[PDB]
């Protein structure tokens, strides 16, 4: 079990672990979070409670070292930094648990919820869409743009998403013009697969992140990526069958965790409708199609 | 974007811009068979590309033969535009390229920006006129080079024949549409206000009589006329 303690909470906000939340009040004595699993990637996440504007986070992996949260004055929020003294975090996090100022993940053991969520996610490959080298934990917000969106202003502050256009030379072979743009397998399977992901696992990682930067932050360019992946993968008549199985309980999953409320702001009607009920693999997503049709089906 | 009535002017600025219209590529007759069901039969059709401000007609005669074993043949037919406007585009000199490709139909946006992926520069738009190009194939010349066709062929026109020595691009444009649109609404009579008087001839290397300008007032007023008329006709007004 690992902890990420909080020097103070000087202002009031609400602070998301992973797929949990809670509120923490103005100068309240929290000194963070404790018992949290240790093995896949976390995000800590923040939406101040006087402006909510701008959600921000970190993800993290407990395992790259010893996290903790200091609130910055002078930038307005509070900021992730490492203890590279041992000893010294050692010594904090034995205390404000033995002081009892932190709050336990709420971790229930029949839940695997998390692990569905982030099977594919590693920190590796979240440090190459956010770069910030200096950091072994990256920031998100609800603002930043996409490396595509700048295309159509700050690279530093981007997210550096793999480029998928259904309309580019990338895309669509010269001589192939209408059997790539009606049936993306090349796209998909050569140019994504073979080419830039190298294999699934790294595919489904990035449209993973993707749909939780969506939901955590409301980070708009992440959610166009998230149905970008979806609708390449639906509008290929040619996947591997372990890619459409898995597609399936990853999707399943994701409908599963999204707030009730959101559906209107999170859910794209055109890409779904096109993934369930007229592509390829209309009839492959058999986990997904019922989620949606009886979580959501104001939408379809 | 949208081209329409403000921005009506613009089509006959400086920026070369070429209209298409695919309303003829894939054209059927619908026949019974032996056993009492119903056939189609293709018969040749066209590409309509046309510049608005010069004239200039690319007709590409498409022949029946592009169909022979092809599957879902109207989705294929608006590809198949894109390949041969797309063609026509990488022919021409980079200073005769267009700037803008307005198709008549909205379902000629994809096929054509994903053939002209090569010409990023090139604006492929939908319009909001509802433009009659569908009766191109009114036009005699056009009609009967289109149903002789053998083998796929481009043929150039200039649609306006010599109009341009004696009126601006606006007004051969506000010419052409009228002639269209009365042969869309009742061909017969439109062909008969043309054809009236057998002492004014179409030149060889002409579509259209050899009006002097008094008569193409009257032409023109008479194909007006064609036109209300056969609204009150319709809807009884």
């Amino acid at each position: 079990m690992n902890t990420v303690p909080f020097t103070s909470a000087p202002i009031e906000v609400t602070i998301g672990i992973d797929q949990y939340s809670f509120n923490v009040k103005e100068n309240q004595p929290f000194h963070g979070i404790k018992d949290i699993p240790i093995g896949h990637v976390h995000v800590i996440h923040f939406q101040h409670a006087d402006n909510s504007s701008m959600r921000y986070g970190y993800w993290f992996d407990c395992r790259m070292g010893n996290f903790y949260i200091q609130y910055d004055p002078k930038d307005g929020l509070y900021k992730m930094m490492e203890e590279r003294d041992g000893a010294k975090f050692e010594n904090i996090v034995h205390n404000f648990k033995e002081r009892q100022m932190m709050v336990s993940y709420p971790k229930i053991d029949e839940d695997d919820t998390w692990y569905n969520l982030t099977e594919f996610v590693q920190m590796d490959k979240i440090r190459k869409i956010v770069r910030k080298d200096e950091n072994q934990f990256s920031y998100v917000d609800s603002s930043m743009t996409t490396v595509q969106e700048n295309e159509l202003s700050d690279p530093a502050h981007s997210l550096n998403y793999t480029v998928i256009n259904f309309k580019s030379r990338e895309a669509i072979r010269p001589g192939h013009e209408m059997e790539d743009f009606l049936d993306k397998s090349y796209y998909l399977n050569t140019v994504m697969l073979q080419g830039i992901f190298k294999n699934s696992s790294n595919y489904f990682g990035e449209l993973q992140f993707a749909f939780l930067n969506a939901m955590f932050f409301g980070n708009y360019g992440s959610s166009l990526q998230w149905h970008a992946m979806i609708e390449l993968i639906c509008s290929s008549a040619t996947v591997p069958k372990h890619m459409l199985d898995k597609l399936d309980e990853i999707l399943y999953y994701q409908i599963k965790t999204l707030p009730e409320q959101y559906s209107d702001i999170l859910l794209n009607e055109r890409v779904w409708n096109i993934c369930l009920y007229s592509s390829f693999q209309k009839n492959s997503l058999h986990n997904t199609e019922k989620i949606m049709e009886n979580k959501y089906p104001e939408l379809l | 974007g949208a081209m329409n009535s403000s921005n009506y002017a613009e089509l006959f600025n400086n920026d070369i811009k070429l209209f298409v219209d695919d309303t003829n590529v894939y054209r059927v007759t619908v026949h019974k068979t032996f056993e009492g069901n119903v056939a189609t039969k293709a018969i040749n059709g066209c590409i309509f590309t046309l510049n608005p401000k010069t004239g200039h007609l690319f007709l590409k005669i498409i022949h029946t033969s592009v169909w022979a074993g092809q599957k879902r043949l109207s989705q294929l037919a608006k590809w198949k535009t894109a390949e041969e406007v797309s063609a026509l585009v990488r022919s021409l000199p980079k200073e005769e390229q267009p700037k803008q490709i307005i198709v008549t139909r909205k379902a000629m946006l994809d096929p054509l920006e994903v053939h002209m992926l090569d010409f990023p520069n090139i604006a492929i738009r939908p319009t909001e006129l509802r433009l009659p190009f569908s009766a191109a194939m009114s036009i005699d010349k056009l009609s009967d080079v289109v149903m002789k066709a053998t083998e796929p062929q481009m043929v150039l026109f200039n649609i306006y024949d010599d109009w341009l020595d004696r009126i601006s691009s606006y007004t051969a444009f506000s010419r052409l549409t009228l002639l269209l649109r009365a042969l869309k609404t009742n061909e017969e009579s439109a062909k008969m206000i043309l054809l009236s008087d057998p002492t004014i001839t179409i030149k060889s290397y002409h579509l259209w009589p050899s009006f002097t300008d008094e008569q193409w007032i009257t032409i023109e007023s008479q194909m007006r006329d064609l036109i209300l008329t056969e609204y009150g006709r319709k809807y009884n007004v």
